[PDB]
RNA sequence: AGCUCGUGUCGUGAGAUGUUGGGUUAAGUCCCGCAACGAGCGCAACCCUUGUCUCAUGUUGCCAGCACGUUAUGGUGGGGACUCGUGAGAGACUGCCGGGGUCAACUCGGAGGAAGGUGGGGAUGACGUCAAGUCAUCAUGCCCCUUAUGUCCAGGGCUUCACACAUGCUACAAUGGCCGGUACAAAGGGCUGCGAUGCCGUGAGGUGGAGCGAAUCCUUUCAAAGCCGGUCUCAGUUCGGAUCGGGGUCUGCAACUCGACCCCGUGAAGUCGGAGUCGCUAGUAAUCGCAGAUCAGCAACGCUGCGGUGAAUACGUUCCCG
């Protein structure tokens, strides 16, 4: 059994990976019926393009949190992570394109006495 | 408003809660309660130097412990004023009350005590110069400590005019969150007003 | 607060929406939490003199 | 490296730095490293760095001092000064630039040229030599 | 034939603890089946209060209460556990309910 | 920026087509903050371009921009109250820059009545060199060569 | 980012030196030289949170793999293979290399790595200054009423209006307006409280009640922006919502002055706003919804938080301010 995590500012999936036909499952959707965008679409196929072993895999997805994009990322970086697992010798590889670059970004604070964040009340001189 | 309490800052790593309990439904109930025997005790014994007041209430059992420099008149041979103490609770409804009176082997070390001392002396007739000058003379004597500061405020002398004085002896690193440092303020009324008498005692430090 | 005031509050209204807060360690009749009865000052000095079971400071 | 300022008149500071770097020698042969705060360590070996290419003799005077030998006095005017207000004899090369009123052993030399002053240097070593092997 | 939870609170993680540890220790020394005291989510409280009195509203302070709850399952209801239960002494600021 | 310099931000390669200008148009079309409606109004004028010129985007774009893209710029310098024109050469980076801001700024003026439409047609315009873009182009040139004098200043 | 002390040295002396100068740094942070050598309070660190992993760890949480479920779903048994809930620990330390360096701090580039140079943000605000604010949080000395300025009570005011200032929200629309479908967040709160199904309403809502003192139940499997399909085609607009009319719902003993919300109708100003001015340098502004405190109901567009999507330039100190 081979179970991958993945986590992009506040979205969380788990992916599992099987050796079967080219398709994906995503709570019970194919990768055009949910994340209906072709960017989202470019961004997942990233990783199996950069490692050209494309069509090779099937992949079950848990996805929670997040929206669209931050579950996209988190998917992509899960299933970049699992096929480094599965086959060591593309690691050099996606590192060269900083796909083992997880992302530490998330949402900074509200601070109190403002509006948001840095943004700040108008100030006048009288 | 530049420098913040320094018991308070260290409620989560070197100072405790001095007082400890549980409740989900009837938190109003205990807390006034609790503020009135607080209040109670502070005013029912004053002349002594009353340094910490610790509440204990669980389910039916509800006690607590009263720390003072001379307990000769905080519990008789008998237990006369001990027992007012026992009726005035009785009467606010304070059930069952294990009340415990301890002592401290270093009155010098503590600033409650130091400051209500140095109140009184500054009260009296007594200039603010050697009364904190001997307060702070009394703590550098005892060698587990190592700073003190003492700061007094208001219409000092009966002039008519504000006032603040401090003086300061050894180390008082406030900001320091691992520090073990002891704060105490107090009220000396005079007919000029009050004066505020405020003392930190840092003693070492504390490694877990 | 006035002590007539206070009292008043002590004494029960004879209507329901006749009642209101009136913290109980002064008697500041705004801001005052439900969950401990006291005003807004009152609890931060309160909190701050360490004898409350569970306030502390707040930093995230 | 260096002649620090007033380290020959005050002996209370200089004592407290070999008692510093007496105990910090012993830490580090004993082996303590990791049991810190990694940037402790770090800026403790830097203080050991910067406290010990100008400590070099001071390490080992232990019985204070009785003379002092001086190259370029005309550089070196504090460390005569705290001889003589210590009451130290000084045992100095003399420049042109340089007071002969001020050495109680003054030698006439070129103290600008490495030679000359290797020279020198190597003839009182061997006078000192020759005084611990008579001594 | 019955198993029994009990809720087991407190602010104070040395304390719960402590209870937890000794509830063990007595539960082991009685004969007495428990899976364990899994933890569960930490309840926050957040308050803000304002630090002056009369106007500066700008600097305010923040407050919290947190509470630290757990549960502990017990099977195989030995009766000398029963009987041996209520008399458990318990920390001040740890409170154990039954479920 | 007091001190020095802050690093350049990379860009990201155009998915699409491989070259970032267009990505960085959509950039700076992007307002609101949505990436997919920006994307599909670029795309559709982009296509409306192949469609009504017969040639390649990236090829037509790239020499539309060139025949809009600034050479020198006008900055003021103010002394004693009175203020003064100098004319500085400008690194191509921000010529681009300005033209693609020029284009997207004035692609509000159109009055046929539709976003996508309107870039289309006025990236025609830049491209037949008929478009207001080469209008502000000249008149960016005139008065840099106008106020050629000014320059004393050296900078 | 500054404020002091011990010893030493200088001056008859108050005093000075250290704390000056060059460089560097977020910094009195550090280096070099200098009669200074060192040490305290400040700074940094000990604290909270976010980003990775290891171990402990399975309920109310999850469901890989197995049986019962067939649509109502981990729902019912079971399980740690995965998040997760919560405890402990590892790890960012100029660690290594190369060029500039005074073989110095330091600066840039590279390697590995989740992060490269305080990773991101909170908490903490020194000595001092404004006779700054608060006798209306509280107490506090002096003066005042003391048969009253005390004091209970009914109605009315703090929302009055020809004006001016400040802070906000909604619009001047086609990057849009209206109609149906479609899928993903977080946090939080709940006892005379959250309150689901059915019953009848256009919609607030009237009937009554199952789940929960609460990882169990309710906030719809929790929203909007997003995407798809239909239409509107530039007008005071299928924009905009003000004022005004008729009829109601909820709470409250009591809704006119003076609560909120609902149905229907005419549909005012409003065409990107002069002199001038404001917030902002990475998950920031801008946009969108949700939650909480106070609250019976709300004037809330306010305040404190959460999450979604998310780019621009920074040449350089010449000028304006601290």
């Amino acid at each position: 059994p081979i179970q991958t995590v993945g986590r992009r500012k506040e979205a969380v999936v788990r992916v599992r990976l099987v050796p079967g036909t080219g398709q994906f499952n995503l709570d019970g959707r194919t990768l055009e019926n949910y994340f209906p965008n072709k960017v989202h679409q470019q961004l997942i196929k990233a990783p199996l393009v950069t490692v050209d072993r494309v069509d090779q895999f099937d992949i079950y997805a848990h996805l929670d949190g997040g929206g669209p994009s931050g579950q996209a990322g988190a998917l992509r970086l899960a299933i970049a992570r699992a096929l480094i697992l599965v086959q060591p010798e593309d690691r050099p590889a996606l590192k060269k394109a900083g796909f083992l670059t997880r992302d530490p970004r998330a949402i900074e604070r509200k601070k109190y006495g403002l509006k948001k964040a840095r943004k700040a009340p108008q100030y006048s001189k009288r | 408003g530049q420098k913040i309490n320094p018991h308070g800052f260290r409620l989560g790593i070197t100072t405790e809660w001095k007082s400890r309990w549980y409740a989900d439904k009837q938190y109003k109930d205990y807390v006034k309660e609790d503020v009135a025997i607080r209040k109670l005790l502070a005013t029912g014994l004053e002349r002594a130097g009353i340094a910490d007041v610790e509440i204990e209430r669980t389910r039916d059992r509800v006690r607590v412990d009263i720390h003072t420099a001379r307990p000769g008149i905080v519990i008789g041979r008998r237990g006369t004023e001990a027992d007012r103490i026992r009726a005035d609770l009785e009467k606010l409804t304070g059930k069952q009350v294990q009340l415990n009176i301890l002592e401290v082997k270093n009155p010098e070390s503590q600033a409650q005590l130091v400051a209500q001392g140095v109140a009184e002396q500054l009260s009296n007739r007594v200039a603010f110069r050697r009364a904190m000058r001997k307060a702070i003379q009394s703590a550098m004597r005892q060698p587990n400590v190592k700073g003190i500061r003492v700061q007094c405020s208001g219409r000092l002398g009966g002039a008519e005019m504000s006032r603040s004085e401090f003086y300061r002896e050894g180390r008082v690193p406030l900001h320091t969150l691992r520090a073990d440092i002891d704060y105490g303020l107090y009220e000396a009324k005079t007919t000029f007003g009050r004066i505020g008498v405020k003392v930190w005692i840092y003693k070492g430090d504390i490694v877990g | 607060a006035k002590k007539a005031l206070v009292h008043k509050a002590n004494k029960k209204p004879k209507f329901a929406v006749r009642a209101y807060t009136r913290c109980n360690k002064c008697g500041r009749p705004h801001s005052v939490y439900r969950k401990f009865g006291l005003c807004r000052i009152c609890l931060r000095e309160m909190a701050h003199a360490g004898e409350l079971p569970g306030v502390q400071k707040s930093s995230w | 490296q260096r002649w620090l300022g007033g380290m020959l008149t005050n002996f209370s500071t200089v004592h407290k730095r070999l008692q510093r770097l007496k105990e910090l020698e012993a830490m580090e042969q004993t082996g303590g490293f990791e049991g810190r705060t990694k940037k402790e360590i770090l800026m403790l070996t830097r203080e050991k760095n910067k406290l010990e290419r100008s400590l070099g003799g001071i390490r080992d005077m232990q019985k204070v001092p009785s003379a002092v030998w001086v190259v370029d006095t005309n550089k070196e005017h504090i460390a005569v000064g705290e001889a003589r207000k210590l009451g130290i004899p000084v045992i100095a090369i003399l420049d042109t630039n340089c007071d002969p009123d001020v050495v109680d052993y003054p030698i006439p030399g070129n103290d600008d040229a490495i030679r000359s002053a290797a020279l020198l240097t190597k003839v009182i070593a061997s006078a000192v030599a020759e005084g611990l092997q008579a001594r | 034939g019955q198993k029994i939870r009990i809720r087991l609170k407190a602010y104070d993680h040395e304390a719960i603890d402590a209870s937890a540890r000794k509830i063990v220790e007595t539960v082991t020394r009685t004969g007495a089946s428990v899976v364990g005291p899994v933890p569960l989510p930490t309840e926050k409280n957040v308050y803000c209060v304002i630090r002056s009195p009369h106007k500066y509203k700008d600097s305010r302070e923040h407050f919290e209460m947190r509470t630290h709850k757990r549960l502990i399952d017990i099977l195989d209801p030995t009766p000398k556990t029963v009987d041996a239960l209520m008399r458990i002494d318990l920390p001040a600021s740890v409170d154990v309910n039954i479920q | 920026p007091r001190k020095g310099p802050a690093p350049k931000r990379p860009l990201v390669n155009d998915p699409v087509y491989g070259s970032q200008l267009v990505t960085q148009l959509v950039n700076k079309v992007l307002l609101e903050g949505k990436k997919s409606l920006a994307e599909r109004i670029v795309y559709g004028a982009l296509e409306q371009a192949r469609e009504k010129t017969g040639t390649d985007p990236v090829v037509t774009l790239k020499r539309a921009l060139d025949n809009v893209k600034p050479a020198l710029e006008v900055r003021s310098r103010r002394v004693g109250g009175a203020t003064y024109q100098v004319p500085v050469e400008v690194r191509p980076d921000r010529s681009t820059t300005l033209a693609l801001r020029w284009l997207v700024n004035f692609s509000r003026q159109r009055r046929e009545k539709t976003m996508v439409e309107r870039l289309a047609n006025e990236i025609l315009d830049a491209s037949n060199g008929l478009g207001a873009s080469v209008k502000r182009r000249e008149d960016t040139h005139k008065m840099a060569e106008a106020n050629r004098a000014f320059a004393h200043y050296r900078w």
